[PDB]
RNA sequence: CUAGUAACGGCGAGUGAAGCGGCAACAGCUCAAAUUUGAAAGCUGGCUUCGGCCCGCGUUGUAAUUUGGAGAGGAUGCUUU
């Protein structure tokens, strides 16, 4: 769903844990991409998101928690896929450091 | 030099086993009532493979016609390495 | 030349090297 | 949790139990040498040699499966191409 | 040390000198019977580590299976089926394992390794004489190769939980109403 | 049986034993 | 592209003195046979019977 | 006092018997069972061949006592013994 | 004061007297009761000086009186630079636990890697190590290191030298501080070795020199004989130059143990009388050797670089160095003094393969004179084939060939002057042609820019 | 027993295990990857007075040794048939 909202961006899947997380910086070089949004699965039921500018741009991880899709009929809207968003932040997102570095990436 | 390497090869056959069975009937007599090493030609594929990985092999003669030919695909870089 | 008498004479990359927030060792590629 | 005072232990002989010897590093360049490449090995030696190292790694991801068996194939076949001029 | 070699070399089975083998053999197999025998192991190596010895008493079958679906799959293995026909034209022989020696666009080419359970070589032998009991009749009827094995889940762990005693067992067992006496 | 097994079996067979109480 | 190549000895071309076995070498490979030695023996008792 | 802080040391009392284990108002069976256990046994002693104690016996008339000599003697010792071998297999024949 | 009146346990004082020593040499008077009340102490004493058997027989005290056993682990730790000086400490140390049921091992450069882990695995208490795999094993082999009680560092200067620094940082970090007995030995007192000891050491010493002030290093009186030998002929060399200059007084070097033992089998089956002396033998055998050479007219011993640096050379007519020598400072000026021996015409040579011709220009840098030594090509007696014949038929004599063979090439490699001598240059082929065989036998002669995006470990636990 | 638990589902009907714990019974092993190479030492036949003769199989590998919480090789000194 999020990179059908991103046509800047392509996908991978089936890599490996056991790989080291600077390995991640030779993937997104090899392909030319100075981000990655990586999503990393633990027990097969919990997602941590890292947002990362590859060659040296700070990193974040977060804890995903309570998912929605599209798949889900309940939801009852759509939008031109690769349109422009409008991105809206928070009043909190301003002030805050830790969050104003967040909303750069 | 086919014939002069069997010429040399010949000489050094391997016993069969009547001359083997009278050879060690020689020695069980002689004991009722001194010798040095054997040289042979040695042969068998991991015997001989055996041989030239340890360089204790001379000279090594590989038939044309194997009809698994993989088992001596490998000996001709084997012996040149 | 040989300046000391017996002993053994004596006998690249690609990032910048600078320090980070905590005083100590960073990289730029 | 409970402390209890922790013992060494006798080394594991099923400890790497690939292969790691001298010998069978002999055997599998060796048989590399004899047996030539594969046709996706190939091409991929071409682009080694042309300097298209992202089309090769890029290729071998295809073809294998994962990237780090990308990654060990070309590294494999680069140090092919290296050794092979060094006889050369 | 030469099957160390042939083991190698039967990783690499892509390569130029290898490919050119399964070649011209795909092409001998094709025009020869469906069921037909072998006098020696075509991959010696791989008919060693599988069990195969030169003593008399073991023979050598190569059989050719057609490829493909049963957009429903057959669950039997081509290997298996492989196995069946064998000991279907040799019936008083024992299926000993098989493995794979040629492959091709319709047809899919397997090694089978018997063994005669009637002959005196093979009742003397104490490593072999296990398959001169009446117990181990067509094994590969029963899924008692390596390839039934497989195909059976007869694994451990969590993620063979329902087939690693047989899955017809675990259902009986997991849908018996076991009432006792003083209950 | 085996040379391997007769060889282990002539040395070290089953003993016969008692445990006092 | 040239279909079929040639091979270049990247391995072969060089060639190295010692053996691959650094295993001790048994004493067998230096004295008379064991194996023999029992073999002459069984034949000395079937002659010593008749 | 102890040292060293191993347990086994507090339950104590390279190489160990292998085929037996060396042991340091009452049922009548176990009396019984205890008495067969200690009676003496036969030792059943093992001699050498008769080749055996001829090759010694032609190694010592040659040499003598010096049993350096006899192991780096080829002729009468061709399955190259060591000395220290060769010195307790002369000791179970008597010849010192 | 003497060996008895020290009070040592009956299994000490038993395997003392089994070597005849009585009489303490200076540096083992007074420094073996200050170890034995657990006082550490620095020694600067030379090698030599009976200062081997200073640092074991507090060591082995210890040992028996807190009752070591193998599943204890290494109780002593003895840091040795080279491999021959740990294999002379490892042939005392087995003379003094002749009577003791503790455990001696060795840790050598070039030995089995994975077989001296199961070594150490089954429980070895004293250990003789060289620093190199020591750390190697401290830092990768499951082994108890956990009840070290004594650390000897033997010849800490040499140490330093050859160049084992991070080792040695390493070493002091990852074994045991508390309560632990340490001795530090050497023989110059430089910058680097006092690093050594304010880190090493407990903060109050107990120092002692007796260090040879009388160097009388000598730069022009003295000459150094060379002979330029092919790699497969330097045995003929040394057979047909004894056999030739037989009824005289020669003195052979060689560089290890294991080579002294193979030429001596080798010597007597080709028929030349010759003594031997090395560290397999007997300590009593040892001296009677010696004895028996210095009071002979003529004859030959065969005797290490490292077990003759404590021994007075008698008035000898040739010193022959048929190996590298250990310390070429130690070569150049005493032995070449040794070789002159007070009023007697001797001379002391070198044998030189045509790769080691960068040692004469180390020796024109020092500006001390040399005399070429030639051969005629019908003076080399030619064995080699019955040389060949007999190793290939007898097998001890096979397998101390291939001893001899193998210490000789893992000494080539751990030598100090890397630029004259080291193996890259050696033709194998020919170095086995001149121990015997018709192949070489196998050896281990070796026995920037990163990831895109990897910075440094801030943390985390690592094995 | 866990347990109608976890998990899956027109989340309705429903479906539905396992580790742990208490018992019953318990027993471990054979190969392939090694050069016996100072000696294919292995095995099927069918001819016999049966005591031992040939034929074949087999070196593209039949015996012995060894099967990775191992093992081999030397040395070593006790203990086993």
């Amino acid at each position: 769903d999020l990179a059908s909202m991103l046509p800047h961006g392509r996908k991978d899947a089936k890599f490996d844990t056991k790989s080291r997380l600077y390995e991640l910086c030779e993937l997104a070089e090899l392909y030319n991409c100075n981000n990655v949004l990586f999503f990393e699965a633990r027990k097969g039921k919990d997602l941590y998101m890292w947002f990362s500018k590859v060659p040296n741009g700070p990193t974040v991880k977060f804890y995903a928690q309570n998912l929605h899709t599209m798949e889900e009929l309940h939801f009852q809207g759509n939008c031109l896929k690769g349109s422009r968003p409008i991105l809206s932040f928070d009043a909190a997102f301003e002030q805050e450091p830790y969050l104003k570095v967040i909303k750069e990436l | 030099l086919a014939a002069q390497a069997f010429k040399l090869l010949n000489k050094y056959r391997p016993e069969t086993k009547q001359e083997k069975k009278e050879r060690l009937l020689r020695e069980a007599t002689a004991i009722k009532e001194v010798s040095k090493k054997p040289y042979t030609v040695k042969y068998g594929l991991n015997h001989v493979v055996g041989l030239i990985e340890n360089k204790k092999a001379s000279l090594v003669l590989i038939a044309n016609d194997v009809d698994p030919i993989e088992l001596v695909v490998f000996l001709p870089a084997l012996c040149r390495k | 030349e040989i300046l000391e008498p017996f002993v053994d004479p004596p006998r690249d990359r690609n990032y910048r090297i600078e320090k980070d927030a905590n005083g100590g060792i960073r990289y730029v590629y | 949790g409970h402390k209890t005072t922790r013992r060494v232990l006798k080394e594991r002989p099923s400890r790497r139990k690939g292969a790691q010897s001298k010998r069978t590093q002999f055997v599998r360049s060796l048989i590399r040498e004899v047996a030539g490449l594969a046709p996706y090995e190939r091409r991929v030696i071409e682009l080694l040699r042309n300097g298209k190292d992202k089309r090769a790694r890029k290729f071998s991801k295809k073809k294998l499966g994962t990237f780090g068996r990308a990654k060990r194939k070309c590294e494999e076949l680069q140090r092919i191409i290296a050794e092979s001029r060094r006889a050369h | 040390g030469a099957l160390k070699y042939l083991e190698e070399l039967s990783k690499k089975k892509q390569s130029d000198v290898v490919r050119f083998l399964l070649r011209v053999r795909c092409w001998e197999y094709r025009q020869l019977n469906v069921i037909h025998r072998a006098s020696r192991p075509s991959r010696p190596d791989k008919a060693r580590r599988l069990g195969y010895k030169a003593k008399q008493g073991y023979v050598i079958y190569r059989v050719r299976v057609r490829r493909g679906g049963r957009q429903l799959k057959y669950q039997r293995s081509l290997r298996a089926t492989a196995e069946e026909r064998v000991g279907r034209r040799c019936s008083n022989l024992r299926v000993l394992n098989s493995y794979w020696v040629n492959q091709d666009s319709t047809y899919k080419y397997y090694e089978v390794i018997l063994v005669d359970p009637n002959h005196k070589a093979i009742r003397r032998d104490p490593r072999i004489n296990w398959i001169c009991n009446p117990v181990h009749k067509h094994r590969e009827c029963r899924g008692l190769t390596s390839t039934g094995k497989k195909s059976r889940g007869l694994n451990k762990g969590h993620r063979f939980n329902k087939t690693r005693a047989g899955r017809r067992k675990t259902w009986k067992r997991h849908n018996t109403l076991s009432l006792w006496r003083y209950r | 049986v085996l040379e391997k097994t007769k060889k282990r079996l002539t040395h070290f067979p089953q003993r016969k034993y008692a445990v006092k109480a | 592209e040239d279909p079929y190549p040639d091979t270049v000895e990247w391995f072969t071309s060089v060639e190295e003195k010692m053996p691959l076995s650094a295993a001790p070498e048994p004493k067998r490979r230096f004295i008379p046979s064991k194996n023999e030695a029992k073999q002459i023996m069984k034949l000395v008792r079937a002659i010593r019977e008749g | 006092s102890e040292s060293d802080a191993v347990p086994q040391q507090q339950q104590q009392e390279n190489h160990i018997r292998q085929h037996d284990l060396e042991l340091e108002s009452k049922p009548e069976v176990l009396r019984a069972l205890e008495r067969e256990a200690t009676r003496p046994v036969e030792k059943t002693v093992r001699h050498q061949s008769e080749r055996e104690r001829e090759w010694l016996q032609r190694l010592v008339d040659k040499h003598g006592d010096d049993v350096a000599a006899m192991a780096r003697d080829r002729k009468l010792n061709p399955y190259q013994q060591t000395a220290s071998d060769i010195k307790r297999r002369l000791k179970k024949a008597g010849l010192l | 004061q003497e060996f008895s009146e020290l009070n040592l346990s009956e299994k000490t004082t038993k395997a003392i007297a089994e070597m005849g020593f009585t009489k303490m040499t200076e540096i083992q008077r007074r420094a073996i009761p200050p170890a034995l009340a657990g006082k550490d102490v620095l020694g600067a004493a030379k090698t030599g000086s009976g200062k081997t058997l200073a640092f074991l027989i507090p060591a082995v005290e210890m040992l028996s009186s807190l009752r070591f056993k193998p599943r204890n682990g290494t109780g002593a730790i003895v840091v040795t630079p080279t491999r021959e000086l740990a294999l002379q400490i490892f042939g005392v140390a087995r003379e003094l636990m002749k009577y003791h049921s503790q455990t001696y091992g060795v840790v050598i450069g070039g030995a089995n890697r994975r077989a001296e882990a199961e070594k150490l695995g089954k429980g070895v208490n004293l250990l003789i190590a060289t620093p190199g795999r020591l750390l190697d094993h401290l830092q990768n082999t499951p082994f108890v290191f956990k009840n070290l009680k004594s650390l000897i560092i033997d010849e800490a200067d040499r140490i330093l030298e050859i160049g084992f620094e991070d080792e040695m940082r390493q070493i002091v970090k990852i074994l045991p501080k508390e309560d632990r007995q340490t001795m530090l030995f050497s023989a110059t007192q430089t910058t680097k070795v006092e690093d050594l000891a304010r880190i090493s050491l407990r903060p109050g010493p107990l120092y002692i020199n007796v260090d040879e002030e009388k160097k009388y290093s000598t730069v022009e009186g003295l000459e150094q004989g060379y002979v330029v030998v092919e790699a497969d002929k330097r045995f003929l060399l040394l057979f047909s130059f004894l056999k030739k200059m037989a009824k005289k007084k020669i003195i052979v070097f060689f560089s290890s143990c294991n080579s002294v033992k193979y030429y001596s089998e080798l010597l007597q089956y080709i028929d030349l009388p010759v003594l031997d002396l090395h560290g397999k033998q007997k300590q009593q055998k040892r001296t009677n050797t010696f004895f028996e050479f210095c009071n002979a007219k003529s004859g030959t011993l065969i005797c290490t670089d490292v077990a003759a640096r404590g021994l007075d050379i008698p008035q000898v007519d040739w010193i022959v160095q048929f190996d590298p020598p250990d310390d070429p400072r130690d070569y150049i000026h005493r032995v070449g003094r040794t070789a002159r021996g007070n009023n007697g015409k001797g001379r002391s040579l070198l044998f030189l393969q045509p790769c080691e011709l960068g040692f004469l220009a180390h020796l024109k840098a020092a500006k001390v004179p040399v005399v070429e030594y030639d051969f005629p090509k019908n003076k080399i007696l030619n064995v080699q084939s019955q040389l060949e014949k007999l190793i290939s038929t007898n097998y001890y004599l096979n397998q101390s060939a291939k001893e001899g063979y193998r210490s000789y090439i893992h000494a080539y490699a751990s030598h100090s002057l890397r630029s004259v001598f080291d193996v890259h240059k050696l033709d194998l082929v020919k170095v086995a042609k001149s121990f015997g065989f018709s192949t070489p036998p196998r050896v281990d002669i070796t026995l920037g820019r990163r990831a895109y995006g990897s910075q440094p470990r801030q943390g985390g636990r690592y094995k």
